[PDB]
């Protein structure tokens, strides 16, 4: 545990070279990206407790 | 002969037990869904066991039986109508081996009547009684059963409601109620659902007019059931239509005829009439209502028939029909009328009605989206429905497990202790009363067998112990936990379920058509 602002690289599109994405990046809402996880994991849950599907 | 009875009793046990295990994952608050899939291609996804009981349909005696006892079910108690259906699968699954072996039905008969009095027996002497004549204790179990339904929120958003509707006090602890007998909750669009209070007299929802004042008090209701349509013509002209002749014909019975039944029918006094459902009319001509205008005009249109039966009854009068009739019974009670809005949209009208013989009082509800008024109302059905179930009698015992277990324990040493040849026959339900609790343990996620042996070695241990938990997920008292259910609900279905059986049992020979 030595800082939580920087080592934080990913990835880059001009080539395969690891790329810091703080000095440079583009952030992203992250509101956007919990409601997707949420969404996503409802749909998971809503498909696993399907049971059956035959006419009963 | 023999050869036929026998594979006809086979095929219907059969048929039976593929009912009864059609559907089974679905007992307990964590069952699992089903889709349903319609004819034309539409699929609907539920979970409730009466719902998939009265979609599907097929054509067998055994499966119609089943059917009956399930509908009820349901129509008497009104809670638990799924475990009626597996109840009765266990004591078909036992009555097959006992006569795979060979014994007469007759004698199965009598050793399951004498279990199922034996178990009555033993729930009426186990549960424990309470008091109800106070509001204090009344209230108290009614708080203390209603916690135990739905979710926290949904409970919490109840209540008012729960505790408006109990408030009803009108039978002075009787041995029935009357709550299915005078009841008409109605429902309204529009507005906030705080706005809620009891209503007696009438509760109306169409516009009388629009003129200029129409406050008065003249019965507030027209007893008139003859017809207002008007004389269909023969065809579509008679003649030939052009110039004049023919207009002046038909003006004059468009404008002069009708108008004479009206002058004839407003000479008695209390001008007041309305209409049915506009149903089988096609068009009322307006210049009867410009006319009818004058001399106070009132009219209520989009009636039914439910609406009828409940005016005639809480009023106290009989409709009349045909013309003639020169007598005079069509008149109501005057007290206030002509009520505006809420603050809000939607017209609906008001009548407290004082100084009537029937005290018969309903609840006004509201909502918005249509998304918390439906869910209000069967809110509010559980309520009554399980107050009534309450009232009836005053036992009570708590579920999960343990008196399906305490009773399989008891008809054991029952059938240990008595003798005869139907004792075996009395340790076959000693093996038709431990399936609730194995299929809770497995809807749980947890060893079956392993929480069935516990149960039974502390049941023969401590008595009373605990049962099977769902929220926590492990073996805890249930004196901690808020839950609990009358004893009705498991002695009729445990009486109808043995009625059932015997139904079935005693039925055999050969089935003929035509
Ligand atoms: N809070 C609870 N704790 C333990 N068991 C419960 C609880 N609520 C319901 N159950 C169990 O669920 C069973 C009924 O489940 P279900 O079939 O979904 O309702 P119903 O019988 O009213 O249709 C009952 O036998 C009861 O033992």
């Amino acid at each position: 545990p030595e800082r939580k602002n920087l080592k934080w690289i990913g990835l880059d599109l001009s080539n395969g070279k690891p790329r810091d994405n703080k000095q440079a990046g583009v952030f992203e809402p992250t509101i956007v990206k919990v409601k997707s996880l949420k969404f996503a994991t409802e749909a998971a849950i809503t498909i696993l407790r399907i049971d059956d599907l035959i006419k009963l | 002969d023999r050869d036929k009875p026998a594979q006809i009793r086979f095929s219907n046990i059969s048929a039976a037990k593929a009912v009864a295990d059609a559907i089974r994952t679905s007992l307990g608050p964590k069952g699992m869904d089903k889709m349903i899939q319609d004819g034309k291609g539409d699929v609907t996804i539920t979970n409730d066991g009466a719902t998939i009981l009265k979609q599907m349909q097929v054509l067998h005696p055994a499966a119609r039986m089943l059917v009956e006892l399930s509908k009820a079910q349901d129509i008497e108690a009104g809670d638990g109508t799924t475990s009626v259906v597996i109840i009765a699968g266990s004591l078909l699954d036992s009555c097959t081996k006992l006569l795979q072996k060979g014994i007469h039905p007759t004698i199965i008969s009598e050793s399951f009547q004498k279990a199922l009095e034996k178990g009555i027996e033993i729930l009426t002497d186990m549960s424990r009684p309470v008091e109800l004549s106070d509001r204090e204790t009344l209230l108290n179990s009614a708080t203390t059963s209603l916690n135990s339904k739905v979710v926290s929120q949904y409970s919490s958003l109840l209540s008012p409601m729960s505790v408006n509707a109990v408030m009803k006090v009108i039978d002075p602890a009787t041995a029935t109620s009357v709550d299915l007998r005078d009841i008409k909750i109605v429902k309204k669009l529009g507005g906030t659902i705080d706005d809620c209070e009891l209503v007696e007299g009438l509760v109306l929802t169409q516009k009388v007019s629009n003129s200029g004042i129409t406050r008065v008090e003249k019965a507030k209701i027209g007893l008139i059931q003859f017809c207002l349509s008007a004389p269909k013509t023969d065809m579509d002209n008679q003649i030939v239509v052009s110039d004049y002749a023919q207009m002046d014909r038909v003006l004059r019975e468009e404008r002069a005829y009708i108008l004479n039944l009206v002058k004839q029918i407003k000479k008695t006094g209390c001008n007041v009439l309305l209409i049915q459902k506009s149903i089988l009319r096609d068009a009322l001509s307006d210049l009867a209502l410009h006319f009818l205008n004058k001399m106070k005009i009132m009219v209520i249109k989009d009636i039914e028939r439910e609406d009828i039966e409940f005016i005639c009854k809480t009023i106290g009068t009989k409709p009349v029909a045909h013309i003639d009739q020169f007598t005079a019974d069509m008149l109501g009670s005057a007290e206030l009328a002509e009520e505006v809005n809420l603050n809000g949209s939607g017209k609906l009208l008001k009548i407290t009605g004082c100084a009537s013989p029937g005290k018969t009082v309903t609840i006004v509800v509201r909502g918005s989206n249509k998304l918390v008024i439906e869910e209000a109302e069967r809110s509010i059905h559980d309520a009554l429905c399980v107050i009534r179930c309450l009232v009836k009698k005053r036992a009570l015992i708590a579920g999960g497990g343990a008196p399906e277990i305490e009773l399989a324990l008891r008809l054991t040493e029952y059938s240990r202790t008595l003798s005869g040849m139907e004792s075996y026959c009395v340790r076959a339900f000693a093996d038709a009363m431990e399936v609730i609790p194995s299929t809770l343990a497995e809807n749980a996620g947890l060893n079956p067998i392993s929480t069935v042996t516990e149960l039974r070695n502390r049941h023969a241990q401590g008595e009373k112990t605990a049962g099977i938990n769902v929220r926590k997920g492990g073996i805890s008292n249930i004196l901690e936990e808020l839950v609990v259910q009358p004893l009705l609900v498991s002695v009729s279905a445990l009486t109808l379920a043995t009625e059932t059986v015997r139904s079935i049992l005693k039925i055999d020979d050969v089935v003929n058509t035509r």
